[PDB]
């Protein structure tokens, strides 16, 4: 279950309320907060690996009722929400730790925070940076490109 | 547990 954390930000759209933080508590009884900014797993299909997002802003929804905390994401895509015709465009294999920023608008970007399993590390690499691939048996992914619907691309400033 | 949330599209 979650919690703001604090005062809301400066307003700035009506009906919600802005934070840069949310609270979450597991069942292993501890509390975890999770910032704008900051990435998250986000809970897909059961048969399949949580969406990846970044969170761009966190907020109470007055114009839902009852209201529902909610966050706006950049998305990212895992290769396989790739379509196969255009996985070759690629030019490599890429690893499991590897996602896309996801770089189009059609896909809504606002999301229910109880669909959120928890914070996710990303972390973005120059194109000739290799991926370790070292231990912690990481829990870690990556980010070199975004895919436009089209074509990889850098990523973004 | 996560609830489970269904990508959209439009709102662009």
């Amino acid at each position: 279950t979650f919690s703001w954390v604090g005062r809301p930000l400066p307003n700035r759209k009506q009906f919600q309320q802005m934070y840069r933080e949310i609270c979450m508590k597991i069942n292993d009884g501890s509390e975890i907060h999770i910032k704008v900014g900051q990435f998250v797993l986000i809970q897909g299909e059961d048969n399949k690996k949580p969406y990846v997002a970044k969170l761009i802003e966190l907020f109470q929804n007055g114009a839902e009722v009852p209201p529902k905390k909610c966050a706006r994401v950049q998305w990212f895509v895992r290769f396989l929400e790739i379509p196969v015709s255009k996985r070759h465009l690629l030019g490599r294999s890429p690893p499991a730790q590897e996602i896309f920023w996801y770089d189009c608008s059609d896909w809504d970007n606002k999301i229910n925070v109880e669909t959120i399993i928890g914070p996710v590390q990303v972390v973005a690499l120059a194109p000739e940076e290799v991926i370790p691939v070292d231990q912690k048996s990481e829990e870690t992914l990556f980010v070199k490109l975004s895919w436009n619907k089209k074509d990889f691309a850098p990523l973004p400033p | 547990g996560a609830k489970r949330h269904r990508k959209v599209l439009r709102d662009n």
